[PDB]
């Protein structure tokens, strides 16, 4: 918020490239309370060259984390677990491992095929219609059974 | 400057065993050194030429074993089945990427 | 060395057990070493295969059970006195003297490795991997096995000794002042202040060959004749001081002709009641003005040095290549390893050997473009 | 400008200043590593320290800074690299760190000081990188020192 | 301009961060908090109970979404839906074929 406007003569000018007789204090920050709860970022003035490079190195770290979150596929984590399980069983494990890896590969490709189809509005609508049709058919049939059971 | 506090030197009988050691000041971490070890009088006896690689003189193979403790920042030279030919002054040494340090040599008698 | 090939098989350790790999899971075969395309004029190199530089490297590795690539690389190495170690251009140290060997004058040299890891081959004939031809003369080749790589170099007898000190700087103006029981030397030509005890070093009993003495006396006379012959007088013989930080300072005190006159007239008044070395600090009324005059000069130089060093030190954090190049007087690559700087020599390329590509666009991704032009 | 160590901060177009408090070199202790156990992908960019204002006082955790400054934050962090080597100024000398681990401490006289503004007779090599194998397989980032403006 | 862009990037990160951490459950809990604040002490006794009920609903829903993410889980629910639909259609056809006679 705008407060007031000072004349240039209101502030002590550092007289030359070298000077003395300046008065200073041992500044004590007195952090505003909200920093400790809402994680409010405390003001740090304009960025020094060291603070610019410190923030740049923090951003490529945030990107590496976001990148990892997107590429850390749960299917890959499962394949890694299965790989270690079959490797420990020796050649008897390799003979089976080569086959079952292809079976699991067929399951994940079917699941991804369905989720891909589900992204399309016509696909999302089609399954909704079938679910409602199945539910209605089951309810009308159940009502028919209930009406027969009494007589 | 780094300083080595050498200890464990003494005298024994033929067939005996000893345990030399060299503790270093915090200014030099032994577990990170390029080379560490003991030299007889100079000639090599036992060293660790890389953080996980060990060396010994031919007459020492199987008799002595060098090791290290990163918590206490000290290395040990366990030596067993000693012979009169093993007698002399032993100097511990450690070096980090060009910086070099020597301990005050300790005598060993049999 | 015999043919220019590698076995296409290698011993490796995994699960704390040795195992043998094979290139593309085939049988042991003598694979040919071919030059690397990125090989510089000097730091040459060779490989059995190029799979690392090509795209789809991960798929190329997964296309085979095991892969093995034999590398050979020629690098610079440096060793400094006492020559107990040497450093490779890769930044890796080798804790062995480069002069070590089975020869009579060499088995006494320093080594940290066991004899099992070192072999010295006599009557060795090199074979260039680019031009398949044996060398005309035999050499002695040192061979050493580190846990990462094997390294080799031609053995040579230890060079003859040289003078313990080298002339670092010649200084036309250097103010000496006594303070806190120590001398302090300062100049405008060098921003460091040298500190020393009041006692002069007895150089004559160690420089038995007069190597340092000769250089000092000659340099001082050259400077004095060039800049002071008609303006000052030399007070006495040169003095030697060992300064903190490990420097030897040869000093020659001077008096300006206008100041010498004050000592002359004061001496004449004393005689009525010449060796300037006896008189230099005996007259308080002559010295008091001089301490204030020269003290202000020394302070002025300090202020200039602090001002200039601050700007220079900040500029090198932004562009070390430019600052290092003008400091050294030739193009050099430079990099800040924290609070110190690492440097290397850049290799030149003639302008006609460079070609510029017609576009900065990237076809693989439409939203991006190179920010600086591509070349070949 | 003032002729003594002071902390300074730009509050827009003017500078706020304050006196820094000194700490004796023997009251400072450097930690053995820059790794972060809580998150394997990151590592501190400047070494961690532990110190006391007074010899008998309580111990205080912090992080080193430029020109012997001590920060109380422990917040300068990088993504972890390979082939890392650094020298940090540490009380009239340097601490050398290799692959995010503390190695040893050099005296300021152990390194060749480049002459004031012009120097000659300097020895150099045609540095050859010898990159770690992981940069090709795991495609880990290779250390490149501190960042230039470019 | 460099420091202007750096300050824009940490703002973009703050927006992405909030998009990830601004869970719909927290918005619902805040809505319930605002309701019981107006009811007073007589409402706090009820609030403590219903909060545990909603807590049980969200933990069940997150358990299902966690299971659904697994390929075996996605396959299992797919099989059950198809089996239920087929059973319903065949039963409806059987009834249709008997209703007329
Ligand atoms: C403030 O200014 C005065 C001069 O007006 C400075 O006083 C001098 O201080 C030095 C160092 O103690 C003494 O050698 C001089 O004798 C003093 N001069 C006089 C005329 O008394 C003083 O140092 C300055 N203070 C600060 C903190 O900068
Ligand atoms: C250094 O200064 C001296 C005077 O202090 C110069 O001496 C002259 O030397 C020549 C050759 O011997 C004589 O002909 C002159 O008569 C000398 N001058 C005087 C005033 O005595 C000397 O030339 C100077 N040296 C250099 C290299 O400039
Ligand atoms: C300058 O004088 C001091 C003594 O006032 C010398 O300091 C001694 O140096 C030796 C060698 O390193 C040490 O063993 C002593 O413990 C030191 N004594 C003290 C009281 O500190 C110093 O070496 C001298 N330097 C020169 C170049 O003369
Ligand atoms: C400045 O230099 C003079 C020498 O030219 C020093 O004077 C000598 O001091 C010692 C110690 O008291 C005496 O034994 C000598 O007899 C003095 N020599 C002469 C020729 O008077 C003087 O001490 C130095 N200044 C300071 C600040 O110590
Ligand atoms: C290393 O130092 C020497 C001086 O000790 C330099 O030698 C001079 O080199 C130039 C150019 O070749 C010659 O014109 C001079 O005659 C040499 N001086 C002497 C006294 O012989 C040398 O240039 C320096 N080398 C580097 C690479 O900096």
């Amino acid at each position: 918020a705008y407060s007031h406007q000072l004349s240039r003569a209101d502030i002590t000018t550092v007289s030359t490239f070298i000077d003395l007789n300046i008065t200073m204090l041992e500044d004590h920050e007195f952090v505003p309370l909200e920093v400790y709860t809402r994680h409010e970022i405390k003001d740090s003035g304009l960025l020094d060259y060291t603070e610019v490079q410190r923030r740049v190195q923090l951003h490529d770290l945030r990107f590496a984390d976001i990148d990892t979150v997107i590429h850390a596929d749960a299917n890959a984590a499962m394949f890694a677990g299965l790989g270690a399980f079959f490797e420990g069983m020796g050649d008897l494990g390799r003979a089976v491992g080569k086959v079952v890896m292809g079976i699991v590969g067929g399951v994940v490709s079917a699941v991804s095929g369905v989720s891909s189809f589900m992204s399309n509005p016509f696909g999302a609508l089609a399954v909704g219609l079938l679910v409602l049709a199945g539910l209605a058919a089951a309810f009308f049939a159940f009502r028919y059974v209930m009406r027969l059971q009494s007589n | 400057q780094v300083q080595l506090v050498e200890s464990g030197g003494g005298s024994v009988q033929p067939g005996g065993s000893l345990r030399l050691s060299c503790a270093a000041s915090a200014s030099g971490r032994l577990s990170m050194s390029g080379a560490l070890g003991w030299y007889r009088q100079r000639e090599l006896v036992a060293t660790i030429t890389d953080r996980s690689s060990t060396n010994y003189a031919d007459s020492v193979k199987g008799r002595f074993t060098i090791s290290i403790d990163d918590a206490e920042n000290t290395m040990y030279l366990q030596m067993n089945s000693l012979k009169p030919e093993d007698t002399g002054v032993y100097y511990c040494n450690a070096r980090w990427r060009g910086m070099n340090v020597w301990g005050k040599g300790t005598r060993v008698t049999v | 060395n015999a043919k220019g090939v590698c076995r296409s098989t290698a011993k490796y350790v995994r699960n704390n057990l040795e195992t043998t790999a094979f290139h593309r899971d085939d049988h042991e075969t003598d694979m040919e070493l071919k030059p690397a395309n990125a090989a510089t004029r000097t730091s040459r190199g060779w490989h059995t295969t190029d799979l690392k530089y090509n795209p789809s490297r991960v798929e190329a590795f997964h296309r085979y059970g095991t892969t093995v690539n034999c590398i050979v690389e020629e690098v610079d190495a440096r060793s400094v006195y006492p020559y107990d170690e040497f450093v490779l251009a890769t930044g890796d140290f080798v804790y062995m003297s480069p002069f070590y060997g089975y020869r009579e004058g060499s088995h006494t040299e320093h080594t940290s490795y066991a004899a099992d890891r070192f072999k010295q081959v006599d009557g060795f004939y090199a074979r260039d991997l680019t031009t398949k031809a044996r060398a005309t003369a035999p050499t002695t080749r040192n061979l050493l096995t580190t846990p990462k790589f094997t390294v080799a170099w031609d053995w040579v007898p230890k060079r003859p000794s040289v003078c313990t000190m080298t002339k670092w700087q010649e200084v036309d103006e250097m103010l000496r002042s006594e303070y806190g029981g120590s001398f302090r030397f300062s100049s405008d030509a060098i921003c460091t202040t040298f500190t020393t005890n009041l006692t002069e070093y007895p150089l004559s009993r160690v420089d038995l060959g007069d190597c340092i003495g000769k250089d000092a006396r000659d340099a001082m006379d050259r400077i004095f004749a060039r800049r002071y012959n008609a303006t000052h007088i030399k007070v006495g013989q040169p003095q030697y001081y060992l300064a903190n930080g490990g420097f030897l300072i040869a000093y020659q005190p001077l008096l300006s002709n206008t100041l010498a006159e004050l000592y002359v007239r004061e001496h004449l008044r004393e005689q009525s009641r010449i060796e300037f070395a006896r008189l230099q600090f005996t007259y308080n009324h002559i010295q008091r003005p001089v301490n204030d005059m020269l003290g202000r000069v020394a302070i002025a130089w300090c202020e200039l040095c602090n001002h200039e060093l601050t700007l220079w030190n900040e500029a090198r954090k932004l562009n070390p290549n430019a600052i290092a190049s003008v400091t050294v007087g030739r193009r050099v690559s430079a990099r800040m390893l924290g609070d110190v700087m690492a440097v290397s020599t850049c290799v030149p390329v003639a302008a006609d050997n460079v070609i510029v590509q017609n576009s900065m666009r990237i076809s693989s991704r439409p939203g991006a473009c190179y920010s600086r032009p591509l070349v070949s | 400008t003032v002729g003594r160590r002071v902390s300074a901060r730009m509050l827009g177009d003017v500078m706020a200043v304050s006196t820094c408090v000194p700490v004796a070199a023997d009251n400072v202790i450097v930690q053995n590593s820059m790794r972060i156990s809580s998150r394997p992908g990151a590592c501190y960019s400047r070494p961690l320290v532990s110190f006391r204002y007074e010899d008998q006082g309580p111990l205080v955790e912090g992080q080193l800074g430029e020109n012997n400054e001590l920060r109380l934050t422990r917040d300068a962090i990088e993504p972890c690299t390979v082939g890392h080597r650094r020298y940090f100024t540490f009380g009239g000398g340097y601490v050398y760190f290799e692959e995010y681990a503390y190695s040893h401490q050099l005296s300021r006289a152990d390194i060749t000081t480049v002459s004031t503004f012009i120097d000659l007779n300097i020895t150099m090599l045609e540095d050859h990188e010898f990159v770690p194998l992981e940069v090709y397989t795991r495609h880990e980032i290779k250390d490149s020192g501190l960042l230039d403006y470019t």
